[PDB]
């Protein structure tokens, strides 16, 4: 029951930046039995640093580890694009061995404006009784954004679902999809459907609307 | 050299049991311990327990004392984990790992690729593919809506794999129905809408469904 | 100020077999009406009992069992005269160990179980399991094990010395991530020392 808390939960750095992240234990941990792992989405965790400071095989020298007692740290001297991943700390000083909540390292870039598009429900889907309206926010940065659905200028709630991509390999941007699911009869009741998007790099919230007819 | 091959993705119903494997190669299976970890989506790793295949001796996390059963078969160099009284909370990706040395506390050096177990009363169902209209100067957006499918693995390509630029395939979202839904979009030059036929290829191997849908400017 | 510390003893002993019970008695001359037993370890807990008074001694018997891993750890006892609780100074610590959770090691004598007086005896405790340390008891010494040896064994040598006088020895294995969790006991080993003719 040695609880490992990692700070910060998420951070972003530019290429060439110095990165540092902390792992705090509720009880004292022997330095020989604190380990760091790097995990990228879809693959298994990889041993990165063993026994506080020693780098595992195949780990660049820009990485380093330090700490004792209750506080430990992982540091990157100059950020590289390959370094963007989630890093976990792990103690095996006392069983049960425990892992931290992880710290997600991302690549920081210049602000990018979201290209907003709106897609109406297909004719084939309307024939089956359900109506899905899709709003797309394409290639923006930073990740924080808000999508408000207005049906006949009426804000909606409980009928929307958002999905965000991970950072692009080239753009380092995100993209968001907000899908609104309504009944076919409920869809045919109201006229105008609009998607309102607010984000940095947009001077004012941008609205993309369409009329149910054509 | 050292490799850990875990069993494939498995779907199990609530209240039943599931058993997954972890096969070792490249080292004397008997000389080292084996650890099992649980990782729910978007969280850290939980240690389930450990087993020493030479003795088949075990040491379980108190949290998973009645949940998991760890066994080992030396003739096949394979470790097994059996989860009982399955809940939706037991849906996660489970890993097996071998430490650096025979000491079970040394760093978890080698890692299996993980087994994804989905626990749901939901129905194995093919996906419904609806077009996302270009809906007209510049670059337009166009996509496909892959809706109401289970289980999770779904594949989307464009023009049989000849359209890689501009594609964004969003992660699936779990609906209240218990079925999944994602959308794959792509930005294309507005001039090519009349010249080029853009189609999306969706594949859902669990239901053995393959769908090709033409996405065209239309009203 | 604060009352004196109670006495904490374990009957029948400090080493407990799995699924068995042990009685941790806590007694003192001060007329403590309440006794509190606290365990530090994997699953920390505090148990409360009321103390009986007999022959000017207040005491309470705590029943730890059936023995599990969560019940192993360091125990300390506290006494209190009042409730709603002015706890006394803590007792001397007792390390309650659960045994019998892993395969038993082998205990051997070098050069042999019986030697002439003055000849050296070294007890070797070995096992095919990767135990991190071994504990030798004569009816308690801990020595760390060594890496992969003959037959892949992990081993620890306990030299008895010139004037050991012998006895019956047992050996336990243990891992360093769980200090209070020991293996099955090795088979007893009678070490006899006879005089030189
Ligand atoms: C504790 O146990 C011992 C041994 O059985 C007994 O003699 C003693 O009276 C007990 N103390 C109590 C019951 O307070
Ligand atoms: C411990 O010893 C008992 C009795 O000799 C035996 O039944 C049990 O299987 C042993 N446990 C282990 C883990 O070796
Ligand atoms: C190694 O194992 C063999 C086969 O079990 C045994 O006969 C021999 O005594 C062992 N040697 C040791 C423990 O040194």
């Amino acid at each position: 029951q040695i609880v490992l808390t990692q700070s910060p939960a998420s951070m972003s750095a530019s290429l060439g930046e110095r990165v540092t992240m902390t792992c705090t234990a509720s009880s004292s941990v022997s330095s020989s039995y604190l380990y760091w792992y790097q995990q990228k989405p879809g693959s298994s965790p990889k041993l990165w640093i063993y026994s506080t400071s020693n780098l595992a095989s195949g780990v660049p020298a820009r990485f380093s580890g330090s700490g004792s007692g209750t506080s430990y740290s992982l540091t990157i001297s100059s950020m590289e694009a390959e370094d963007a991943a989630t890093y976990y700390c792990h103690q095996y000083h006392r069983s049960p061995p425990t892992f931290g909540g992880g710290t997600k390292l991302e690549i920081k870039r210049t602000v990018a404006a979201p290209s907003v598009f709106i897609f109406p429900p297909s004719d084939e889907q309307l024939k089956s009784g359900t109506a899905s309206v899709v709003c797309l926010l394409n290639n923006f940065y930073p990740r924080e954004a808000k999508v408000q659905w207005k049906v006949d200028n009426a804000l909606q709630s409980g009928n929307s679902q958002e999905s965000v991509t991970e950072q692009d390999s080239k753009d380092s941007t995100y993209s968001l999809s907000s899908t609104l699911t309504l009944s076919k009869a409920d869809y045919e009741k109201h006229k105008v459907y609009a998607c309102e998007v607010t984000h940095q790099g947009l001077s004012s919230p941008v609205t993309k609307s369409f009329n149910r007819g054509e | 050299e050292v490799q850990l091959q875990q069993s494939g993705t498995v779907l199990a119903r609530p209240g039943a049991s599931v058993k997954m494997s972890c096969k070792a190669s490249g080292y004397t299976f008997t000389s080292y311990w084996m650890h099992w970890m649980k990782q729910r989506p978007g969280q850290g790793l939980e240690w389930i327990g450990t087993i020493y295949p030479g003795n088949s001796d075990t040491n379980y996390n108190q949290k998973f004392k009645g949940k998991a059963k760890l066994t080992a078969v030396t003739s096949t160099n394979t470790a097994y984990m059996e989860l009982s009284s399955l809940t939706n909370e037991d849906s996660a990706v489970y890993y097996c790992s071998r430490p650096t040395t025979a000491t079970r506390s040394s760093a978890m050096d080698y890692w299996g690729q993980g087994t994804s177990v989905t626990v749901s009363s939901a129905s194995t169902k093919g996906p419904s593919v609806f077009p996302l209209a270009p809906s007209s100067g510049g670059t337009a957006a166009l996509g496909c809506l892959v809706k109401d499918y289970f289980p999770e693995p779904v594949t989307v390509s464009w023009n049989s794999g000849a359209l890689t630029s501009g594609v964004h395939t969003f992660p699936a979202v779990l609906q209240s129905s218990g079925l999944y839904s994602l959308s794959s979009v792509v930005t294309v030059p507005s001039s090519s809408l009349g010249t080029q036929t853009y189609i999306c290829n969706v594949n859902h191997k669990p239901s053995n469904t393959k769908v090709d849908k033409k996405v065209e400017p239309k009203s | 100020g604060v009352h004196r510390k109670p006495s904490l003893l374990a009957h029948p002993g400090r080493l407990v077999k799995s699924e068995e019970t042990v009685i941790l008695q806590c007694w003192s001359d001060v007329r403590f009406e309440h006794f509190l037993l606290h365990r530090e370890g994997k699953f920390k807990d505090t148990l409360h009992l009321i103390g009986e008074h007999h022959d000017g001694v207040s005491k309470a018997n705590f029943s730890i069992g059936p023995m599990m891993q969560d019940l192993a750890g360091t125990y300390r006892c506290y006494g209190s005269v009042t409730h709603s609780y002015q706890l006394s100074a803590p007792s001397d610590p007792l390390d309650i160990v659960i045994t019998g959770l892993y395969e038993k090691p082998s205990l051997s004598a070098q050069p042999g179980p019986t030697v002439l007086a003055g000849e050296s005896v070294t007890l070797s405790c070995s096992s095919r399991s990767s135990y991190d340390m071994y504990h030798l008891s004569r009816e308690h010494e801990c020595r760390f094990s060594a890496g992969p040896k003959v037959n892949g064994t992990f081993q620890a040598d306990f030299p008895l010395g010139p004037a050991t006088h012998g006895g019956t020895y047992r050996c336990f294995g243990s891992f360093r991530d769980s200090p209070y969790e020991w293996s099955n006991s090795s088979d007893p080993l009678l070490v006899s020392v006879i005089g030189n003719p």
